[PDB]
């Protein structure tokens, strides 16, 4: 039930919920680059 | 059986009181040296 | 004087009382004595208790046909459910006993004291100026005792379910739990086992290694133990000779060398792991059970190929079926 | 004369030590972990038992295994070149050769690894309370994967090297041996379970009794890997516990030996117990209870309750779990409660 | 920051205990992940949501919330219009960009201390007052929020009402329960079987009235705090530390976390069951309903029917005498639900009604629920553990209650962790015992 | 030459993929229930 | 109408993506924090307009 | 320093590394075997 | 203590390393992928292909029933499989 027009975003809309996890994972890439000061 | 209910509450209240006050009695204070 | 209360609060808080009664202890002390005393009597003498809902009374006490291994304090009745059944709510002790009143009295009290016991395990540390967290390591067992005695029942709807106070009825709780939740197949239990199994494994390691590097300070005809003196100045074994070996057993960096970093890994591994099982029982309390792979690996035509997951389930059914033989009237076990 | 030239080579402080013991420890160890990983993803348990035991078949990490050989095999070693396999590697895979292969190689692998603990210890000059401690696990594996089966009909009844393939071994025991009611297993538990408590109460006591030897909060650094004073205060600890549990240590040397005895001892008792179940010399029932319940139909204890669970576990499981027996239990025979 | 100067890498965020500017960005950026989620997931639900297939049968947990407020549902929770969903989902998804922009900004570009950048926003932990102020605001902010609900109910569309006289359907509450008695009653009602606690609440009048009764208390407090400072005992009672402030707020959440796990597992009202699955007890009840009906509608005389133990298959009595459903279900004789009440009398389930007043809508509703009970595996395989595959489903009621007990718990652990640390960082020894002056070493031995 | 924080994350996200391809295999695969 | 709308909404996507990689690198890179000051102001205003545009265009479609 | 290129450790690190990837590739291939 | 031989941190970071392995690793990955893909694996380990457990009927499992003549038994089992 995603209004037709937007239905060209299904694939994207399907992935959005996971993004937040990524942040915690990116925060680890950050410290890795900064050598865990 | 009712008397037993009364007793118990009286008894449970006595201790619940002691507990609440005892901490209110400035517990932080009790320790080697409160920096 | 100086108003006894002021004084009372100083004794209660005495940092040098054989046993540290604290503010938490002011509850732990009577609560645990009510539980412990009622348990001890219940276990020795006590009529059969109509555990399930029916009227098929089970006897757990000694004077009624049991031995230490079979005996137990039976869970309050199913007719009671989650309802609060204290002694004053009974028409007579006999009613209270036949319906399992002793159980509720004993668990509500043990859970209350065991909690304050956790709180007490902080108060003293504070009063002694030491770091806290010991009480947080003890939150694992407590959390497990909470799951099994309070959470699991709140989920299932009755204290009749929820591990019974007795050696054999503990095995009962398990053998049935399995059939109802296929727990062995739940991540949280496997982590529980890695924790409990792991914990032991490391307890042997730590205890092993250290003992293996004690500094020679005794003859051949006298305990190695005397080589240490209570409160003695410096360390009592070579933490470097220790790592010198363990490192070489596997490989240098696959080893410890920092007592602090090593000892923490000791208190974190089993605690984190045991927490989980508590979260498993607490989770499967709301019916999110273990993995289910029954009838997977189906072949080309549609024939079911059976994997070990099925021999499992096959043995689980056998449990599901025979348990509580006279308590079911309908097809599905939704309680 | 060259023995030494070799000894020298072997005992060289490399990344991964080797040793004479390694001339056994690695040939096997790898060769075993290897066979498991293989069988786990490629070989099947269809001719042996009657199930998919690998990845290639559709099984997942939990449901895979290198399942024991057919019962008709017996206690046969199943040597790739023996009467059975007749040299043919693939069939060897099908009759269950990969099991005795893993079992036996892993076996010598644990012998190897202990010799190692004994070789490295002699060199580095420390007491061997780690090869002694490791006897505990030898006992478990040597009695659960070797003695047990040798006592029964074939290898078919040994654990199978699989996650679920074990949970099955667990229930089977509860169902046919009524293990949980065995005093030896009980000790087993009391030890593994309390060995965990020691390994966690000690860890916490140390960490929350540390003196300050740093400025920051992450006190991990405050510990000089180099000698000197104890890092936490045994004196303060001994005090804590003694007032909050009545008893408390006060001899690091004894504390750490206890920590070795507890978990080790319990796995030993655990073993003796199984050595018993090999001869079905189990601790199944309490006769005093049976006689009573036979005569008086109103006597019920959590004991009897559990015994019915067993009847159920055997009745419904046996059939698919022991194929070579061609069991056929008509629906009217299957013991069942009401409704369910 | 650095370790050799601050804390330790895995303790990073404590390096911000004294850098409010950044500590604001931390809080803002995060408060964006929540919205982002609320938003991103609602669309994920909707994108899959199937207009006419039970919500509970579709793993939805957000849409169900929106529906209960009376948004795109109609009679029996018929999902009349999807838009409100799309609408709600996106708004959040955008407001996340806003908040997100603030966080990234305030924790990077912006000042890393509100000290001089603005003395009104700047704050002092030990400042036993600027805290009572900030608290005050927020205490008012929550109040406005509570009152928003009352609005959606008494003024904008109403809410869902399972107990709806005609039958489940949106309904505008216009008689909020005023009066402390009834309202506050729920406050001191045993949490045990039967008399539940807050989790009772079987009607929206109270849910609404209770909320009205909140702002006019919550905001009353939001003021009292912006206008005062902790009294004497208050000060000589708590530890005034940033970390300590956390702790108290940590236990708070945790405590509610349970109150929630219990709410979504037991209450039928503020969790329709038309959108969520059926209550656990509800389903165990419906299996009896289902067979008391099937067998009656087949010759049986349920009132007299006696089962294997002598209790009567279909009907038996409760400890206080009420006539309830028989079987293990004797434990759930507390369940109250729309589909069942019409069969209830003054002494409990009435026979006459049962014998000939059971409309078909119940026979099938009862069937729906017993076949949608809160049982399933991790890999979402509906039913008992011994069940075979097909019908993958796990009640929202399970997923919810399950997740929150984990969160709820760990937070209690968290509470101890910090309350215990901040309570010793104050006396000041959270880094080790002072070699030179070991308190223990100056205490009379016990032996 | 090649940074750690870049050898990691690459490999990291890498295994997250293979281990994810595995998790997909649960459904559809042979170990599926269809 | 949909052409307009789709491409409009599709703009709000790429622009947002760009903002995301930018603003951070922007705030983080003092190396011309005067140039991005402008750029960012573009993204921000523009983004909001885009949103408001798509909002209304939605109605002309659904 | 002048570290060697082929060491005993290299023999080890490869005996587990080579088979693994071979497997991870084989196992990743099964995910598409069906019916 | 004593820290000997070529270090990993370095080696992983070495451009030469990836030069060498950005050939070898995927090589192995595709090498094994074909092991399954080709169906070779099956034949190596006598593991049944989804269409080879029971011939159209025989709802009976092909269970090896005796050592010594064990193999001949398995063979005929595959035989029957038509
Ligand atoms: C380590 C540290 C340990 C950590 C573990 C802590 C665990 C905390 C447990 C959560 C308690 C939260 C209290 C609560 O939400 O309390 C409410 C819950 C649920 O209450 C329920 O309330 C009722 C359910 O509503 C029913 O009743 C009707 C309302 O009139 C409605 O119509 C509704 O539809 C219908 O289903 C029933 O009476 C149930 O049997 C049950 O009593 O209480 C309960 O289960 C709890 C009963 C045990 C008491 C616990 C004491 C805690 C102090
Ligand atoms: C309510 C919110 C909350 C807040 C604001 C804080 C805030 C703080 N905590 Mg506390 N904490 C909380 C809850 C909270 N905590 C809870 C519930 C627990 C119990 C588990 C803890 C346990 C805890 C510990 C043990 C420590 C802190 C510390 C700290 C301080 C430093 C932060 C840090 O080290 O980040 C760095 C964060 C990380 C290393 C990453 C998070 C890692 C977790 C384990 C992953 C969980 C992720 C996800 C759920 C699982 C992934 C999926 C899985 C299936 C694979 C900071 C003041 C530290 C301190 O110095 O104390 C003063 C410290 O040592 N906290
Ligand atoms: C998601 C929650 C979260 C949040 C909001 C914060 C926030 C913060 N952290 Mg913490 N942290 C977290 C999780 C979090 N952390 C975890 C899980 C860990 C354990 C690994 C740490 C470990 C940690 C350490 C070790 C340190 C901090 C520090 C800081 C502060 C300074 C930021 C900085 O130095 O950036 C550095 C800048 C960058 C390299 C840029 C990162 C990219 C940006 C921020 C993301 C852009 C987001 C998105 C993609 C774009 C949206 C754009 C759109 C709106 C247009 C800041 C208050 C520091 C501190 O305390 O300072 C004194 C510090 O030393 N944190
Ligand atoms: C959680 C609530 C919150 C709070 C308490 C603050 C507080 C503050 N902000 Mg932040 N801000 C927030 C959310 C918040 N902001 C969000 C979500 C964004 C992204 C849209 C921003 C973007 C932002 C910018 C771009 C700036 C601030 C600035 C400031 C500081 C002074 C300006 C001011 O207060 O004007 C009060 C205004 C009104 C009357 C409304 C102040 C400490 C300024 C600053 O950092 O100055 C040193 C500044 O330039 N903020
Ligand atoms: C002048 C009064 C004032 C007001 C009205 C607000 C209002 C608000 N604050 Mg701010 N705050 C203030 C002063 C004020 N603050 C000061 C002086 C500080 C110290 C710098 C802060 C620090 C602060 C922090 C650290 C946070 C807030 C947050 C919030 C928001 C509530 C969270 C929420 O999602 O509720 C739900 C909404 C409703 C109840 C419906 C209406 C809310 C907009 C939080 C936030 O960013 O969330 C958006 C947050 O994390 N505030
Ligand atoms: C957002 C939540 C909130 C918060 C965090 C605070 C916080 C605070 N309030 Mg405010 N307050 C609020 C809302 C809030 N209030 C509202 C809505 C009102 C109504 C207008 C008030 C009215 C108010 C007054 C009238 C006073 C305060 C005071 C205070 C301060 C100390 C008092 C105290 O905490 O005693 C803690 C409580 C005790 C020592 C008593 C324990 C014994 C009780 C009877 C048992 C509680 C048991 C509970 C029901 C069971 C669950 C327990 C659980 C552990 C299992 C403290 C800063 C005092 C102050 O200093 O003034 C500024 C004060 O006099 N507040
Ligand atoms: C729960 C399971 C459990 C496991 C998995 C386990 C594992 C291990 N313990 C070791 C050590 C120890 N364990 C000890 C006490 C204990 N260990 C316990 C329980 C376990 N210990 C318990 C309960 C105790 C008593 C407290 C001590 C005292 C030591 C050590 O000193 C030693 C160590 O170094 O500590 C870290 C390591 C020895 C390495 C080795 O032998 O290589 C050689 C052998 C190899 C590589 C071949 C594997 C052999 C087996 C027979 C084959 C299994 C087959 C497959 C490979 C795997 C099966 C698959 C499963 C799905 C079932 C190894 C990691
Ligand atoms: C820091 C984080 C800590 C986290 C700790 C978590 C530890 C728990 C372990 C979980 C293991 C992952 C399993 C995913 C399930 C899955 O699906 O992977 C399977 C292969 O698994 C595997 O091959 C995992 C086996 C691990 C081997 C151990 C390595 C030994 C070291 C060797 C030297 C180097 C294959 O999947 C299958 O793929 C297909 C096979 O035909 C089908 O679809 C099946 O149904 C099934 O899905
Ligand atoms: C048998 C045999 C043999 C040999 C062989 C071998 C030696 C092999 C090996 C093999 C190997 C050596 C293999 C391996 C494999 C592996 C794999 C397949 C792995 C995987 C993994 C994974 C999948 C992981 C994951 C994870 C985890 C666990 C946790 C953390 C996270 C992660 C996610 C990372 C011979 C010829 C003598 C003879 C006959 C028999
Ligand atoms: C400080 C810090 C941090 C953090 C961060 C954060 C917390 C962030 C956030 C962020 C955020 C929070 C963001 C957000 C964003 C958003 C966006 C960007 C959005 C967008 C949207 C849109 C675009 C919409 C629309 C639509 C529609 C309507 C439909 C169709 C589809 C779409 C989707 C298109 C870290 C850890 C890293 C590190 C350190 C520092
Ligand atoms: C697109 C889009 C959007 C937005 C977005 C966003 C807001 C994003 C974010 C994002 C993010 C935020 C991301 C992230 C990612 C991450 C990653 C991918 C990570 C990784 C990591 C790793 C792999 C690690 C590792 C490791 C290890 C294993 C070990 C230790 C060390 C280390 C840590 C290195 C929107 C809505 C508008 C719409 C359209 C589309
Ligand atoms: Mn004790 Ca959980 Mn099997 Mn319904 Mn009763
Ligand atoms: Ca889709
Ligand atoms: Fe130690």
């Amino acid at each position: 039930k995603l209004p037709e027009a937007y239905a060209i975003f299904d694939p994207l809309v399907d992935v959005l919920p996971v993004i937040p996890v990524l942040f915690l994972a990116l925060a680890f890439v950050w410290q890795a680059a900064v050598g865990f000061r | 059986m009712e008397t037993l209910k009364i007793t118990v509450y009286i008894v449970v209240t006595f201790f619940v009181l002691l507990f609440v006050f005892g901490f209110l009695s400035g517990d932080p204070a009790r320790n080697p040296k409160r920096k | 004087s100086a108003n006894l209360w002021e004084r009372f609060c100083n004794w209660v808080t005495s940092t040098d009382n054989r046993l540290y009664v604290g503010w938490f202890g002011v509850i732990m002390i009577p609560t645990l004595l009510a539980a412990t005393i009622c348990f001890v009597i219940a276990f020795i003498a006590a009529p059969p208790v109509d555990i399930d809902g029916i009227r098929e009374p089970v006897s757990g006490s000694l004077l009624y046909g049991n031995n230490i291994i079979t005996g137990a304090v039976v869970p309050s009745s199913n007719a009671i459910g989650l309802h609060f059944y204290p002694i004053w709510e009974a028409a007579s002790l006999d009613e209270w006993l036949y319906n399992g009143g002793p159980y509720q009295l004993i668990i509500f009290h043990f859970l209350l004291g065991a909690s304050c016991y956790m709180g007490r395990q902080w108060e003293l540390s504070y009063r002694l100026g030491m770091r806290p967290w010991i009480c947080v390591a003890y939150s694992a067992p407590l959390a497990s005792a909470f799951a099994v005695f309070l959470i699991y029942p709140i989920g299932q709807g009755s204290f009749s379910d929820g591990m019974p106070l007795g050696i054999s009825g503990t095995f009962n709780f398990m053998i049935v739990f399995q059939a109802e939740h296929n727990i062995l197949m739940h991540p949280f239990h496997q982590l529980g086992v890695a924790g409990v199994f792991g914990g032991a494994l490391f307890c042997a390691m730590h205890g092993s290694l250290v003992t293996s590097s004690l500094i020679r300070e005794t003859t051949e005809t006298e305990s190695a133990n005397y080589g240490y003196k209570f409160g003695q100045e410096e360390e009592t074994y070579n933490i470097v000779a220790a790592h010198g070996y363990f490192g070489r057993l596997i490989f240098q960096y696959a080893s410890f060398n920092n007592s602090r970093s090593l000892h923490f890994f000791l208190a974190a591994w089993p605690v984190v792991g045991v927490w989980f099982t508590a979260l498993g029982i607490s989770t499967m309390a709301f019916n999110l059970n273990g993995f289910n792979f029954n009838h997977s690996v189906i072949d080309a035509k549609g024939n079911v190929i059976n994997t070990w997951a099925d021999i499992i389930n096959r043995a689980n059914l056998g449990m599901e079926v025979m348990h509580e033989r006279n308590a079911h009237n309908f097809p599905l076990d939704l309680a | 004369g060259w023995f030494d030239i070799l000894d020298d080579w072997l005992k060289r402080d490399r990344f991964v030590f080797v040793g004479w013991s390694g001339i056994l420890l690695f040939p096997c160890a790898y060769l075993a972990l290897g066979g498991w990983l293989t069988g786990t993803t490629f070989v099947t348990s269809w001719y042996t038992h009657g199930l998919a035991s690998s990845y290639l078949e559709g099984c997942n990490f939990l449901t895979v295994a290198v399942s024991t050989p057919a019962n008709s095999m017996g206690h046969s070693l199943l040597l790739l070149w023996g009467p059975e396999a007749q040299g043919d590697f693939t069939r060897w895979c099908q009759l269950g050769g990969l099991w005795t292969f893993i079992a036996l190689h892993g076996a010598f692998g644990l012998i190897g690894f202990m010799l190692r603990q004994f070789e490295i210890a002699r060199l580095v000059g420390v007491r061997p309370y780690n090869a002694i401690a490791f006897s505990a696990p030898i006992a478990v594996f040597v009695s659960v994967f070797l003695i047990y089966p040798l006592g029964q009909s074939s290898w078919f009844f040994a654990p199978s090297f699989g996650v679920a393939a074990i949970f099955r071994f667990l229930l089977f025991f509860q169902g046919f041996h009524n293990w949980t009611l065995n005093p030896f297993h009980m000790m087993g538990v009391a030890g593994v379970l309390g060995g965990a408590l020691l390994c966690a109460i000690h860890g916490a006591t140390v960490e929350n009794t540390l003196f300050q030897d740093g400025e920051g909060a992450s006190t991990f650094r405050a510990f000089n890997p180099t000698q000197a004073e104890e890092t936490y205060s045994m004196v303060t600890a001994n005090r804590f516990w003694s007032q909050i549990f009545g008893i408390a240590f006060s001899n690091k040397r004894w504390l750490h030996f206890f920590m070795l005895f507890v978990p080790v001892t319990g796995l030993w008792m655990s073993a003796i117990g199984v050595v018993g179940l090999a001869l079905n010399l189990r601790s199944y029932d309490f006769i005093s209870q049976e006689i009573r319940a036979a005569e008086d139909p109103e006597f019920e204890t959590f004991y009897t309750k559990n015994l019915l669970l067993n009847e159920g576990i055997r009745a419904w499981m046996a059939p698919q779990d022991q194929p070579h027996e061609n069991f056929v239990f008509p629906e009217e025979v299957l013991p069942r409660g009401n409704a369910l | 920051d650095q370790e050799s100067s601050g804390f330790a890498w895995w303790a990073g965020n404590a390096r911000l205990i004294n850098l409010s500017g950044k500590l604001l960005g931390a809080h803002v950026a995060h408060a964006g992940l929540i919205v982002f989620w609320a938003g991103a997931m609602t669309l994920f639900e909707l994108a899959h949501f199937i207009p006419e297939k039970p919500m509970y049968e579709q793993g939805l947990i957000l849409i169900p919330h929106i529906a209960t407020l009376g948004w795109g549902v109609g009679p029996g929770g018929e999902v009349v219009d999807t838009f409100p969903f799309f609408v709600v989902g996106v708004v959040h998804l955008i407001s996340s960009a806003v908040l997100g922009f603030g966080g990234v900004y305030h924790a990077i570009r912006g000042p890393e201390t509100l000290e001089e950048y603005s003395s009104f926003f700047g704050y002092d932990w030990k400042d036993k007052n600027k805290m009572t102020t900030i608290l005050g605001f927020h205490l008012i902010v929550l109040g406005i929020g509570a009152l928003l609900l009352v609005a959606k109910a008494m003024f904008f569309g109403g809410l869902y009402d399972t107990w709806a006289p005609g039958g489940g359907d949106v309904r505008v509450i216009t008689n909020p329960t005023l009066d402390p008695r009834v309202i506050f009653g729920y406050l001191l009602k045993s949490p045990f079987g039967g008399e539940g606690w807050i989790v009772s609440v079987n009607n929206l009048e109270d849910v609404v009235g209770g909320h009205i009764w909140i702002g006019l208390i919550c905001i009353a407090g939001g003021i009292w705090h912006i206008l005062t400072t902790p009294f004497g005992w208050a000060r000589r009672a708590f530890i005034w530390s940033g970390e300590a402030y956390l702790s108290y707020s940590l236990g708070a959440l945790s405590m509610m976390g349970f109150i929630a796990t219990c709410f979504v597992w037991f209450n039928n009202t503020v969790y329709p069951s038309e959108f969520y699955g059926p209550t656990g007890p509800e389903a165990s009840q419906a299996q009896a309903m289902t067979f008391l009906i099937r067998d009656q509608k087949l010759g049986a005389n349920v009132g007299s029917a006696q089962g294997p133990t002598g209790l009567g298959k279909y009907l038996m009595r409760s400890p206080t005498g009420e006539i309830i459903f028989g079987g293990e279900t004797m434990r759930f004789w507390d369940f109250r639900g729309p589909w069942l009440e019409p069969l209830r009398g003054p002494n409990g389930l009435d026979l006459n009604k049962i014998k000939n007043d059971i409309q078909p809508w119940q026979e099938r509703r009862a069937a729906e629920y017993m076949t949608h009970a809160p049982l399933g595996s991790l890999n979402s395989v509906g039913g008992v553990a011994t069940e075979i595959n097909s019908v993958n489903f796990v009640s929202p009621r399970s997923w919810l209650a399950t997740s929150h007990f984990v969160l709820a718990f760990f937070f209690l652990v968290g509470h101890l962790w910090h309350a215990g640390r901040a309570r010793a960082a104050a006396a000041g020894f959270e880094k080790g015992i002072d070699r030179e002056s070991e308190p223990v070493l100056s205490m009379p031995s016990l032996d | 030459r090649i940074p750690l924080w870049i050898v990691a994350t690459v490999a990291g996200m890498g295994v997250i993929v293979i281990v994810g391809l595995f998790f997909y295999g649960a459904y559809a695969g042979l170990g599926s229930s269809l | 109408m949909t052409i307009l709308f789709q491409l409009a909404l599709a703009a709000l996507v790429i622009l947002s993506f760009v903002m995301v990689i930018g603003v951070p690198v922007a705030y983080a890179s003092p190396q011309d924090w005067d140039r991005s000051k402008q750029l960012i102001f573009l993204g921000s205003g523009l983004w909001i307009a885009l949103v408001l545009v798509v909002g209304v265009l939605n109605f002309f479609v659904v | 320093v002048s570290y060697p290129i082929f060491t005993v450790r290299w023999v080890a690190v490869h005996t587990l590394a080579v088979p693994t990837i071979f497997f991870l590739g084989a196992i990743a291939a099964m995910q598409f075997i069906q019916r | 203590g004593t820290t000997g031989e070529r270090p990993f941190s370095d080696i992983i970071t070495s451009v030469r390393y990836w030069v060498i392995h950005s050939i070898t690793i995927p090589a192995l990955f595709i090498a094994g992928w074909l092991f399954v893909s080709t169906g070779l694996a099956y034949d190596v380990f006598g593991t049944p292909r989804p269409d080879s457990y029971y011939a159209q009927e025989q709802r009976s499992i092909p269970l090896v029933t005796d050592r010594f003549e064990a193999k001949q038994q398995v063979e005929t089992f595959l035989e029957q499989l038509k």
